[PDB]
């Protein structure tokens, strides 16, 4: 019985009439998706399926190989913290052991409310204003706690 | 109103590709057409596509995405084969360590889409894409704005200002695959599939997107176009050292004051990178290692080298992470481990087992809780992820940790005793 | 990098705002002040709509600090209901004897100037800012030029200022000698490239002022309270100290305490409690004879339990306090005092030009035993007749100190008769 | 005749260039002037006036207004004293009997080498430091001659 409610559905319908072939659309549809619900539902795929004209299991094997996709947790608001060299060197644990401190959760976890998920990612091109975090799609340089728990009241 | 962007340092002695975008905001169209925007294009609709792939050819323009392939002969091998043939700008820019295309494209998209038009239009490409990596959201919404704008101006569209050249832009984005960096498995994640790299050959140039001649460039790369055309091939080479002439951006991070991205000729040493342009080191502690992104690893000993692409040259795409004297080798390895472990596609079997062996043996050293067989391990499965690779992150997976290995061996030594 | 030697004035606070970073005697960069919280106020701020910022202002009870009280808010709203453009003017110029309670914002903590100023200038329009600051203050020039540049670099500075659509650049002037370019309207005419001259009022700045524009000019302390009221919010703001004198105020202390130096405390703190519970007391424990409010007023060991607010029973000024002992002759301090009046007279009017001249001239005369009888009567009388016809607020005040001392160490100056 | 030599002439230009109207770079220009020579050159004003597109009698006045210009005397390193109230009490005639005593001059002289001159000057705003001096851009509390002595011997 899973439908798209139809804000959604036009949405969708708009990245696969932008490319001239509809299946070049389904990552911006499950960015989309992604978006709208807080994680992919794995009901969603199905009827994605069905809009690009791709087979189930195609669309399935997509969203298991792109590490942006969730299909598990549901957060308004992911926290995307770079692990890698250069956010490691300028202070990765610092930024982690500040969000463990405001919010109460590691990297993997979700709070209760479903409010913030901590995301370790991999360089995010940012490394000049390492350590580097996302909240959604906004960007930040980590400085300190004090500046970092400023930065989260934004988020509501 | 876009995402928010941290203000990356930029700094420049050539004023080409940081004109503007050495300062931090999204310069919009007409602010691009003010310092004579699209006159390279209006220039390059009146001539020949052939003409435009000479200039581009004697320029000495070479591609910045890391495999420095001529650029004009790369055009020149695509319109050898008959059309319909696609142009693509390659945005996924995910090497740790390198932030360089993403000012160009937050700043100043219109050097990027201007570049895509006259480079279209030299290979006969009546359909372009900016493949964007999806971590990059802003750019992808600065882009597609920047592309309403041109097409009002009448730059996009069909018969681009009466010469008859039809051209579309679409913007894609990406997913969290380092590997649709490749240009093959960029082109797999176009068609609308997982970022699997193809087997070469067939060259993307011959068989790329839908099986047909396919150009694929990086943006730094695209940047540098305008200006060729703009000045001429002849007043282009002018610009640094005859051998690597041309505009180069260095983005420069880890232990130096003036973390940003630098402008500079290729002339430049990487100990002036270091210590003219970006401030010295933090604390000024002695340079210990430079990592060249995830590929190659310098030691102090290596500085005075330039900063282009001879054989004794830095190489690379320009990226510069600098460690210090108190910077743990074997941790800074560990993490080049860990993103070739999270990055391989794994179609490939020493990959797919090198990555991750390499990367949880390291661990295991690193932890104090390696066997004296898994230190033979790790040796040996660092010498062994390239075998039957199709694509380049296999071949360089082991490559930066082996030179850590060859010029720290009493920091490594320690790790073993 | 490098900044020319400045003494280490001591500074102490019990309240922890404007002398957070500026009680440790050295420059704070952008680092330092982004890592305290620093332009997160200017990041609010341009959430909100000018009106708002004006109102949390006004609302916040503010106070000029420059020494006319003028309540900061308002002045803000008087600007605004004139068309535009508009200007705002940083006061650095402070060159009253005892004052240097600014230039220790200046010098340490550079970002909570420029922060105040950004949010300013959006609350009046103003695309255009100024720092008027004196040319014997060169290391604060040198250090706020530096600034300005970081703060650009980040993006607080330029066009369309994190996305908000709001310009500014922020250019700095230097003074060149002049005591009177403090006061705003011959600052202005400085600013224009002339000589200090301050300008009939009405009209007044907020009207017509820079080029004939609606100008704001507040001081260097007012400014730096901005960036405290938009981060605590007007009523957190205006719960500090008394309900009446709210927020922090900078007091100067010099002369015969122990610990002269600049004390950031609340406005109910008294005259006694800034001397000998802050300052340390006197030098040998000697008995204070008088405090010179700079050289505007004079205040007797009667007059210590006075707090330090702008009350009409209060120390008023700019809380700058000058400790005299009991040994310290009154009418040797009151010459270097009629001393600089006769130094800083501009000279328009008549009764300033001459009264500010002869009130020196005469009382030198007194001092060195060589006044005749009518030398004693003159004195008095040019004392009294400075004020006639005056522009501005030098004339009304270059007597007031020394008439004070008259009538309150009478014993002391009939000594001298 | 007159010309300023260009590295000057570059530096006055950036100054003219700086603020919006050029007129508004007159006092930067002047203080230039005044480093580069030790001193106003009466001959420089009107090449100058050019320079900011103002007539030569009001650079002229504005020169003349403010006190930190001198056209008088060309010194090296003006030693700037102050005589207001706070250093007085505090010791500016033990720091004049000191600079008698070490240079051989008094207030308003110059050196016979050019090296070094006394400007009186009212309150520099360090009054907590008492008696305070200035040698060009340099600031310091006077504490005795031969911690003077100290710091004059390091303009050389
Ligand atoms: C693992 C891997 C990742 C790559 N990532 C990128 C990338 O982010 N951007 C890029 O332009 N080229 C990248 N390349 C290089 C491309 O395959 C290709 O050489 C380039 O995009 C062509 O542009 P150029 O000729 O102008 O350099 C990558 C290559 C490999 C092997
Ligand atoms: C002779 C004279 C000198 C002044 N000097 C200063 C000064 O150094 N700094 C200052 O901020 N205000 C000074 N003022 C006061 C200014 O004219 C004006 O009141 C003030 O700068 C406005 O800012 P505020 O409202 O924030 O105090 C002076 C006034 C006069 C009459
Ligand atoms: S070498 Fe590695 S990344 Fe490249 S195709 Fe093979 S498995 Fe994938
Ligand atoms: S009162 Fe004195 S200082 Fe003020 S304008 Fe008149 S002459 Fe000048
Ligand atoms: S290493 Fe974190 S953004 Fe590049
Ligand atoms: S009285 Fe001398 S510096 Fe203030
Ligand atoms: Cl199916
Ligand atoms: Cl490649
Ligand atoms: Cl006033
Ligand atoms: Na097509
Ligand atoms: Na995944
Ligand atoms: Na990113
Ligand atoms: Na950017
Ligand atoms: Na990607
Ligand atoms: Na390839
Ligand atoms: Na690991
Ligand atoms: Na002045
Ligand atoms: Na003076
Ligand atoms: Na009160
Ligand atoms: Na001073």
């Amino acid at each position: 019985e899973f439908e798209f409610p139809e804000e959604l559905k036009t949405k969708l319908q708009e990245h696969i009439n932008y490319f001239p072939k509809k299946r070049q659309a389904i990552l911006l549809c499950l960015h989309e998706i992604q978006n709208y619900y807080g994680y992919i539902p794995p009901e969603s795929l199905k009827p994605l399926a069905d809009m690009l004209e791709l087979p189930l299991n195609h669309v399935e094997g997509v969203v298991a190989f792109y590490d942006m996709f969730d299909r598990e947790d549901k957060a308004k608001y992911r926290i995307r913290v770079c692990v890698s060299i250069v956010c490691h060197l300028m202070g990765t644990n610092k930024l982690l052991k500040a969000l463990e401190n405001i919010l109460g959760i590691k990297p993997g976890e979700v709070t209760p409310d479903g409010k913030f998920k901590i995301v370790p990612v991999q360089c995010l091109g940012a490394c000049s204003e390492a350590p580097v975090f996302m909240v959604n799609d906004d960007e930040y340089k980590f400085e300190s706690e004090v500046q970092l728990n400023e930065i989260l009241s934004r988020y509501t | 109103s876009y995402p928010a962007i941290p203000r990356i340092y930029a700094e420049t002695t050539l004023n080409m590709l940081l004109k503007r975008a050495k300062k931090p905001r999204v310069h919009s169209i007409d602010e691009y057409l003010k310092d004579g925007g699209y006159q390279a294009l209006e220039k390059a609709l009146n001539m020949s596509p052939e003409e435009i792939i000479d200039w581009v050819d004697k320029s000495t323009l070479r591609g910045r995405g890391g495999a420095g392939f001529p650029t004009g002969k790369k055009w020149k091998f695509a319109v050898q084969n008959p059309g319909p043939r696609y142009f693509i700008c390659n945005a996924d820019e995910s090497e740790p360590g390198t932030f360089k295309d993403r000012i160009i494209i937050e700043r100043d998209p219109h050097l990027l889409i201007e570049g895509i038009i006259i480079s279209s239009y030299a290979i006969g490409a009546n359909e372009a894409y900016i493949y964007i990596r999806g971590e990059y959201p802003a750019g992808y919404y600065i882009l597609r704005d920047a592309i309403e704008e041109a097409k009002k101006k009448g730059f996009l569209g069909k018969n681009i200002l009466g010469s008859g050249f039809d051209l579309e832009i679409y913007v894609a984005r990406g997913a969290g695959a380092y590997i649709c960096g490749e240009e093959t498995a960029l082109i797999e994640s176009l068609e609308g599939k997982r970022g699997h790299p193809r087997l070469k050959p067939p060259y993307p140039v011959q068989k790329g997107l839908w099986g047909k001649p396919t150009v694929v460039n990086n943006v730094e790369t695209i940047a540098n176009v305008r200006f060729i055309i703009s000045m001429g091939w002849e007043e282009y080479r002018y610009i640094g050292p005859s051998d690597y002439a041309g505009p180069k951006l260095f983005p420069v991070s880890g232990k130096v004051k003036k973390p940003g991205v630098y402008e500079l000729p290729m002339n430049t040493t990487l100990r002036e990178v270091i210590f003219k342009y970006a401030g010295g080191t933090l604390g000024n502690k002695k340079v210990k290692a430079v990592f060249s992104g995830a590929l190659d690893c310098f030691s102090s000993e290596e500085l005075d080298i330039p900063m282009d692409y001879s054989p004794l040259g830095f190489g690379g795409t320009g990226t510069v992470i600098v460690l210090t004297e108190e910077d743990d080798i074997v941790e800074a390895a560990l993490k080049i481990a860990e993103f070739y472990e999270h990055e391989t596609c794994g179609q490939c079997t020493p990959c797919r087992v090198g990555c991750y062996e390499q990367a949880n043996l390291l661990e295991k050293i690193y932890k104090g809780e390696a066997t004296e067989q898994d230190w033979e391990g790790f040796d040996f499965v660092n010498r062994n992820i390239q075998p039957t690779s199709i694509c380049g992150l296999g071949a360089v997976a082991g490559r930066l940790i082996r030179q850590t290995l060859e010029k720290f061996p009493e920091e490594w030594e320690k790790y073993r005793k």
